[PDB]
């Protein structure tokens, strides 16, 4: 109940924190609302008589509607639901016609095309649920993406070509400065910013020019900032420097403490810019910097003089006659080819130089041909521009969702090392997806010199750099791999809420949202070799690992390839057998006879069976294995996902050890437990091997669990999530733990007296 | 004709009726193409239907084959045409007529009413068109109409996909359509008596019988909003047992508890319009309606529909998007003739997302729409060589056509916009780059660039926000699983799926989700009890046990799975 | 550098029904602000001289036919949307047409009551054949921009009644243009002329005084 | 320097997380408080507003601000 | 015609700063005269200034002063700062001498009869131990800013130095647009402008200066026929 739909349409004179809300569905969203305020203030006496009176839609309850909607949020989501950022919390506004009014830069979250797409809103009711809307789902609260934690908020596509031309530095513009000499001073400079602006609108200043001026507002940047006070600031003083006007104009929507930045705000840049913000500020500075920025984009995208027309869409005629000697040229070669002059590769590889040639001429041409100021470059040089894998997210979440921080910390010493941008004479380029955001299992100290950084530090990106300088080439960081807690996770291990940008927060179901952070791309070397390692399955074309350290001795059989390997034991050699040439081997360059190789490497280029390296190497290199492995495909496709995500569905494979002989059956907990050894097993095979029955039927071989259960006589906890969803009872995760749903809330004896 | 065999023996047939009407096929892409016949095809009837500016040869043969336009059998010459009926009076001697539907509903509410083209005294041939169907004009189709579009961004409210329109096309109804709904509610015999259909209702005001006629149906021309009565019509109902309460107050006023139930048809929840007409079918004197009914009355409702933001507008190309806003035609980015342009399209789309067609047809229709005479005196350009006679003129508003895989060529288009005749006082408008100087209607100051302006052709499309918008407080609730449904007078509930819940779950919203799986949905105790807390302004109450849940433990019990709740203290429960 | 000589407003013609007005001298960049200042007010603000609801004897709704006419009422509607009506009578007022026999309705044929007048007679309305009569009553009121039809369940009209759109806009199409001299020497100055066009029911010199009255009464900031 | 913040965004979550230990635990706190208010305005007696109430305010928005001013004190389970 | 409702209210945000609101108006009156008030402010209210000034020593250098820290640029623009106002209405020129080291400020210089330095306190120059200053200016009033004119084309003026001339005393102006209800639609104008002055006039006096240049302006118009009935506007 309580909820309502309609198509979207653009909401760009909206705040962050607001929505476009058609009267009517409001009416008819909060009826008992407004009925109560009718009566009360005896508009009408009588319940039936206000029911009435808003059924026939009467003239004197659009101001009551007003009063009741006032800071009463409510819930908007677009299907399909992908992230829990697919749904959030908006200020509703009272909007003339049917359709909803979308803040702009919400349509990333959202997936939000304006095609005609439509949202549905929800009305919480109760002070709990306004409390979470207001508080955990606000739409200025959740700005940066809960996987990559990189900001989805910011601007995009419009705002983006509208910054990139407010910022660009045009050469002999109107106004340009000129460091006049010997009959004249110098005409660039300006007294203040506000007389650049009159010098704008009159015909004497280009916004883009080079001109110099003397702001005393904005601050000076980090170098130059010290050679001007070092001592002092400029809240009240003055100081000059070079920049375009706009660049100045760009600097007053950033807030006042952040240094002047005098750049052409490419499409890079400003995710740069709106990270280091999220770091040094609150959101509401962060909402509120991204809203500024949004109108200064829009009102400079309809001033940048950006239209497709004739002449800028126009093909090169040039292009296409070129070709043609292109296209026989490679056409003369096929006829050399066949008289016997080709000499069988070269002339297949000339070709290519033909082909190449061909490539290289349209470079030849492109940017000389159109004229650099061209505005489909412009928005180029800016930057501006489903069920399978839903199926698998299925099988993500209900493996997953009981993983929750359950304590702050587990007190373990335990952890795994990051390569931390290694082989410098050469910034590791996945060190934001395994370093950034995680905690330090031990101190990290450069000898011969003083510890760079503390265990237990948050290793943000300031952290990286500093750490760059001591030469330090590998950190131990805690992991929800290595994590000792009882139930679920701690945050210590966990590390930082992508989200939040600060630790971890007791309660937070880190398992849901790591299913979801993984599910989304799913749709977006691809999905069944993701779903080939997620469910532990023998790799497609199998890849035989090392069994033991020693030098390699390589024969080649006819069609087949013979590997031994000569221990340094030196003991029984260990050959491995027969090997199709079709899967070439590995490489270091490419491996030849008699390098020395380690107890886990990879032989040939494939996919290595993780149940042989678990029986190897053991369970913590299965883990590495693993999540190496995700994320490398996720990576091929240029999608960011924290290590700690695939990490978190990861931990719930190796949980169970098999025994089934000193015990009555196989695959009891870890915690649970007389040898038994560590097991690998599918997200599948381990959530339908939870302890809750009833979870485990809503999921997957409903009449095979329920005949089991019924025979074993099982009783069922309601622990899990999933279960008290279906009767109905406080999911054990966020607002439903016990330390969080028993506070009393009274007032202090101090504050009573006033 | 070629067999399909005989394609081995020896050594514009690809496109189809809907893709032969998109201009400048050739540029756009063909999954672009097939994309903007579907929108074709998603068109709605307008009221004036004027035909397309830039078009090409097909809408005249598609327009008269597809049978809702009339055409004269035999020549011959009119005799009288009068707004029901045109009848021609043949060479021949012989006398045919011609009955012009007029408001009737299409299958999906779209009006189909004809117009007469033809006058008295006017000879004809045959195979000529005399009447224009829904979506014609003078015998080719008309889907849609001609716009003067600037493809500047203007300020997001134009942001990706979304429009804005000039105030202008609602004043002057050119995007308005009107739409048709049926009504249906019958009387027939029942388990316990008749049913029967009336004026009289059980506990009404005189109001709202005041545009009932005897019957109680609903009379011609009158207006009804959503909850208003279009049939009267009574069931018999008994035993009663009125609750002691009722009674009491039924001797203090005096008014007989009467022993039928109202069973009488309202007009859905947001739907309002006229009553066009009323077919009443019953069993007294003739008619056959089937064994049990007795009487059967439909209601016929339509519309003017005015295009409003919200609504979906398309090109022939692909590109859709809704109406973001409608600024008054005042505060709009207008030529230098102080002419608004209806419609503002932009820029952000085109990035190779090729559509490049799209932007053909707009400084095509700017040449139709202004006329051009070409300087051919002693240049004859090289451009034009290609070109036919007597194309190098043509008067202001003129119709062109370029067929698909042979239109006009790239070098001509750029030509005829060297020759653009002026508008009323001589004065150029639009440059030889379809570009230019807008004047931002708001602040008063020229937009700096020069912005590219023409006359595109574009649809309304079928769904409309109208029908899409949906709100519920509390309505019908399913019989079988209490949750909520929809049915007559929508109120249909959004629904909540997993996905959602996994959303919430992520949040760690606790309460929210256990509020909308518990209370606002299957609590049969709860539901009515939030309801009760509400208006009272007390705390809403403690959610219970959904309905859904209940369920599942008689389900499993029916399996012969015993089934115990097994309480901390009490050991076992009876949900009752 | 005070070049003080209060502007001068100057009337001028074109046409009957348009006419520029020229106004000098002003400051840098005063045309183009001032300029869209009036165009905004008059294509809104002018009042009118508009026709609320109609009344066919024949018909009961929009959607019907008349025997004998060529155009359906729906059609009917559209034609008389396009007439310009003035009236200096205050308190809503009935117009009245009546016509039989072959021919062609036009605006002339309608009759209008004492203090109002139509001034495009020549436009086409319906046409008739000798089954054809077109007996309508048109209501005219006052008022300005653009109203849509007021419905007769808002207002008790009753079945009977039409309402249509209507449109209070005595001016037709406004445009400007300014020629600021921008001179090296001495005095820097603007200059612009606008180019304001009526439907006839007003002249542009009475349109651009109304709009002048809206304007000067509206810039009360000397509260 | 934040400006000044609109309707339901003010007060900053950061200045509320201050007052307690997560994001959930101001969910529960000001919520309970809430119920606490609207009883007071009907009828074990009931406490607050402790803050001079709005125009209208709504009691969960009294508690937020009750909460940034830490007029209350709480003990979590 | 009767506007239902217009209201203007002021709240100050520093003693040369504030906001104004206009509620409600009727759409789309905000876009219409906000742009036309913005444009009168700036560049209609008539002010005094600096048009030009001399420098003893400065004729064909171009850069450097001796005995004083600021250099040429620097110090034009520290005058542009200046605000005085007169009733003269023509080139008068006031002197500023002062000897020795020290910091010279805009009280040091001798204003003649009619013209009124507003911003005593403000730094002009920082002087050398052992130093001495004499610059000439040229104070004439103005409206709206008229950019450094070319000093004479002409035989000329040796070592004469056209500067910048902001010549209205409001520094810079934006506006806002916001919708309100009006009980019946939700699209009514809210007209929010902002105005940042010299203390030669407050904003409160600076917006009537623009409120009577304009209704006067507008008031040929209205001369034409003053019977079309435009809008009341209520009282
Ligand atoms: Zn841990």
């Amino acid at each position: 109940d309580y909820s309502g739909r309609s198509v979207i349409v653009v909401g760009p004179q909206l705040k962050l924190h607001q929505c476009g809300l058609p009267k009517l569905m409001a009416l008819e969203l909060f009826k008992p609302f407004v009925m109560k305020r009718l009566v009360d203030l005896n508009h009408a006496q009588n319940i039936k008589s206000a029911k009435r009176m808003v059924e026939r839609q009467r003239p004197q309850v659009w101001d009551v509607l007003e009063e009741v909607i006032a800071e009463h949020p409510v819930l908007l989501n677009r299907a399909p639901t992908l992230h829990r950022l697919g749904i959030q919390a908006f200020e509703p506004q009272l909007v003339e016609g049917k359709a909803i009014q979308l803040h702009p830069l919400v349509c990333e979250a959202f997936n939000a095309d304006f095609d005609g797409d439509q949202m549905a809103v929800h009305l919480p009711l109760s002070a709990e649920a306004q409390a979470e809307a207001r508080i955990l789902m606000l739409s200025s609260n959740n700005i940066l993406s809960p996987a990559s934690g990189k900001p989805l908020a910011m601007p995009r596509l419009d705002m983006v070509t509208g910054l990139y031309y407010l910022t660009t530095l045009v050469e002999g513009a109107t106004g340009e400065y000129q460091a006049a000499t010997k009959d004249a001073p110098e005409q660039g400079v300006y007294s203040s910013p506000a007389e650049a602006i009159m010098a704008m609108d009159r015909g004497a200043l280009s916004v883009r020019a080079k001109i110099k001026v003397r702001l005393t507002e904005l601050r000076p940047p980090t170098d130059l900032e010290a050679q001007l006070f070092e001592n002092g600031w400029k809240p009240g003083d003055a100081w000059t420097a070079e920049t375009t006007l706009g660049r100045v104009m760009f600097n007053e929507l950033l807030p006042k403490s952040y240094p002047f930045v005098n750049e052409q705000m490419h499409k890079k840049v400003q995710a740069r810019i709106i990270n280091d913000l999220a770091e040094r500020f609150p959101m509401i500075v962060v909402a509120q910097t991204v809203d500024k920025l949004k109108d200064a984009g829009f009102y400079w995208a309809t001033r940048s003089g950006v239209t497709v027309s004739m002449a800028d869409v126009l093909v090169p005629p040039q292009k296409q006659e070129i070709l043609e000697r292109h296209e026989a040229e490679a056409d003369a070669i096929e006829r050399k080819y066949q008289r016997g002059a080709l000499n069988h590769t070269e002339r297949n590889e000339s070709l290519v130089k033909i082909w190449q040639d061909a490539t290289e001429e349209v470079g030849k041409a492109l940017e000389e041909f159109y004229p650099a100021d061209n505005p489909i470059i412009t928005i180029v040089k800016s930057g501006a521009t489903t069920a399978d894998s839903g199926y698998l997210t299925r099988r993500l979440v209900d493996v997953s969702q009981d993983v929750i921080v359950r304590e702050h910390d587990c007190e373990t010493e335990r952890g795994i090392n990051v390569t931390l941008a290694e082989r410098g004479p050469i910034r590791d380029a996945h060190v934001e997806t395994s370093a950034f955001a995680r905690t330090l299992a031990t101190d990290a100290v450069d000898a011969n010199g003083n510890v760079i950084i503390e265990r237990g530090h948050d290793l943000g990106d300031p952290a990286i750099d500093a750490l760059l300088a001591a030469g330090i080439t590998t950190v131990k960081v805690r992991s929800v791999l290595t994590c000792t807690s009882a139930t679920g996770v701690c945050a210590m291990c966990y590390g930082r809420s992508m989200a939040t940008g600060k630790l971890v927060d007791i309660g937070e179901a880190v398992g849901i949202v790591a299913a979801q952070s993984i599910g989304e791309p799913g749709t977006q070397g691809g999905l069944p070799r993701v779903q080939e390692l997620f469910e532990a399955r023998v790799p497609r074309n199998k890849a035989p690992i090392a069994d033991v350290a020693g030098r390699v001795r390589l024969e080649e059989s006819d069609k087949f390839f013979k590997i031994t390997i000569v221990p340094d034991d030196g003991g029984e050699e260990v050959v491995y057998d027969k090997l199709s040439k079709r899967q070439r081997l590995r490489v270091i360059g490419v491996l030849s006879d008699g390098d020395h190789v380690e107890v886990g490497d990879q032989l040939m280029e494939g996919a290595a069976d993780p149940h042989e390296v678990l029986r190897v190497q053991g369970p913590r290199e299965v883990q590495i294995h693993l999540v190496k492995e995700v994320q490398e495909v996720y990576r091929a496709q240029g999608v960011s996902i924290h290590d700690k995500h695939i990490e978190v569905i990861v931990r719930q494979m190796l949980r169970r050890v098999t025994i089934i002989d000193f015990l009555p059956g196989s695959l009891t907990e870890r915690a649970e437990f007389a040898a038994g050894r560590p097991v690998l097993m599918g997200i599948t095979k381990a959530s339908l091997a939870t302890d809750s029955w009833l979870s485990a039927a809503s999921f997957q071989e409903t009449t095979r669990v329920l005949t089991d259960a019924a025979i074993n006589c099982r009783s069922d906890k309601l622990n899990g999530l999933k279960e008290n969803v279906i009767i109905g009872k406080l999911i054990p995760a966020g607002t439903g733990i016990s330390r969080y749903r028993n506070i009393q809330v009274q007032p202090t004896e101090e504050a009573r007296a006033a | 004709y070629l067999t399909a065999d005989e394609e081995d023996r020896h050594v514009r047939q690809m496109v189809s009726v809907a893709t032969a009407m998109i201009p400048f096929l050739e540029h756009d892409d063909a999954n672009r193409a097939l994309m903007g016949a579907n929108m074709q095809r998603q068109a709605v009837p307008l009221v004036r239907s004027e035909a397309p500016l830039v078009g090409t040869g097909m809408e005249l043969r598609a327009a008269i084959d597809a049978g809702d336009v009339v055409v004269a059998d035999k020549t011959g010459v009119i005799e009288e045409v009068s707004a029901d009926y045109i009848t021609v009076m043949a060479d021949d001697g012989t006398r045919q007529s011609y009955r012009l539907r007029k408001f009737a509903r299409s299958n999906h509410g779209t009006c189909a009413n004809q117009r007469p083209i033809v006058d008295a005294g006017q000879r004809v041939e045959a195979g000529q068109v005399i009447a224009d169907g829904p979506c014609t004009q003078n015998g080719e189709m008309a889907l849609g109409k001609n716009l003067l579009v600037a493809i500047m961004p203007w300020e997001g409210h134009n942001y990706e996909d979304a429009i804005i329109l000039s105030n202008r096309l609602v004043e002057e109804d050119v995007l308005t359509s009107i739409h048709i709904e049926e009504h249906e509610i019958d009387a027939r015999d029942t388990k316990l008596g008749a049913e029967e259909i009336t004026r009289d209702i059980p506990n009404v005001s005189d109001e709202v019988l005041a545009d009932l006629d005897e019957r109680g149906i609903v009379r011609i021309g009158a207006e009804v909003r959503d909850g208003d009565i279009l049939v009267g019509k009574v069931t018999p109902k008994g035993e009663t047992e009125l609750t002691p309460e009722e009674r009491l107050l039924r001797a203090i006023f005096g008014e007989k508890a009467r022993e039928v139930r109202d069973t009488s048809l309202k007009v859905p929840h947001g739907e309002s319009g006229k009553v066009i007409g009323i077919r009443v079918f019953s069993r007294e004197d003739d008619d056959e309606l089937p064994a049990g009914v007795n009487e059967l009355v439909r209601v016929y409702v339509a519309q003017k529909r005015k295009i409003s933001d919200g609504d979906k507008l398309a090109g022939r190309h692909g590109n859709k998007g809704v109406i973001g806003k409608i600024l008054p035609v005042e505060d709009m980015p207008f030529l230098p003739d102080g002419t608004p342009v209806d419609i503002i399209l932009n820029t952000h789309g085109v990035p190779r997302r090729m559509n490049i067609g799209q932007i053909l047809e707009t400084h095509l229709g700017w040449v139709a729409k202004a006329g051009w005479n070409i300087d051919v005196a002693a240049g004859v350009p090289d451009w034009a060589s290609k070109l036919p006679e007597e194309l190098y003129s043509a008067p202001a508003d003129s119709t062109v056509a370029t067929p698909v895989f042979d239109g006009a060529q790239e070098g001509e288009l750029a030509g005829l916009l060297g020759s653009t005749l002026p508008n009323r006082d001589g004065e150029v408008m639009v440059d030889a780059d379809g570009k230019s100087t807008l004047f931002d209607g708001r602040s008063g100051e020229p937009f700096p660039y020069p912005v590219t302006v023409g006359y595109m052709y574009i649809l309304k499309l079928h769904h409309l926000v109208d029908d899409k918008i949906h709100a519920r407080s509390t309505g019908p609730y399913s019989m079988i699983t209490q949750q909520p449904l929809g049915g007559k007078a929508q109120f249909g509930g959004q629904r909540f799926g997993e996905m959602e819940c996994w959303a919430m779950q992520a949040y760690g919203a606790a309460y929210t989700l256990q509020e909308l799986l518990t209370i606002k949905s299957d609590d049969t105790v709860g539901r009515v009890k939030v309801y009760e807390a509400i208006v009272k302004g007390e705390n809403i109450p403690e959610p219970g046990i959904p309905e859904s849940f209940k369920v599942l433990l008689k389900e499993l019990q029916s399996l012969c799975l015993n089934v115990e709740v097994l309480s901390s203290d009490g050991a076992a429960i009876e949900m009752r | 550098m005070l070049i003080s000589q209060r502007p001068t407003l100057s009337e001028e013609t074109v046409a009957e029904n348009r006419s520029r007005f020229v106004i000098e001298p002003l400051e840098p960049g005063f045309g183009y602000t001032l300029g869209n200042s009036l165009r905004r007010t008059l294509l809104s603000s002018i009042p009118g001289a508009a026709v609320t609801s109609i009344r066919i004897d024949g018909v009961l709704h929009e959607f019907t036919t008349v025997p004998g006419v060529k155009e359906d009422v729906t059609d009917i509607i559209l034609n008389l949307k396009g007439l310009v009506v003035s009236s200096d009578d205050d308190e809503p007022v009935t117009m009245y047409l009546r016509k039989q026999g072959p021919g062609v309705v036009t605006a002339g044929d309608i009759v209008p009551p004492a203090g109002v007048t139509v001034h495009n007679p020549d436009m086409h309305i319906a046409t008739l054949n000798d089954k054809g009569k077109l007996e309508v009553e048109l209501v005219v009121e006052r008022g300005r921009g653009y109203v849509p039809a007021v419905q007769n369940k808002a207002s008790g009209a009753e079945i009977g009644r039409i309402p249509v759109d209507s449109i209070y806009s005595p001016v037709l199409k406004v445009t400007y243009k300014v020629e600021a001299t921008r001179v090296e020497q001495r005095t820097d100055f603007d200059k612009l002329i606008i180019d304001v066009e009526t439907k006839n029911s007003i002249s542009p010199r009475d349109a651009l005084a109304s709009a002048g009255g809206t304007l000067v009464e509206l810039f009360g900031l000397a509260r | 320097a934040y400006d000044t913040p609109l309707g339901i965004t003010n007060p900053p979550i950061d200045e509320l997380l201050s007052r307690a230990s997560s994001k959930y635990a101001l969910v529960i706190y000001a919520a309970k408080r809430a119920r606490q208010i609207n009883d007071y305005y009907n009828q074990l007696e009931y406490v607050g507003p402790l803050v001079e109430p709005g125009l209208q305010e709504k009691p969960l928005s009294i508690a937020l601000r009750e909460i940034h001013g830490d007029l209350l004190e709480h003990t979590e389970g």
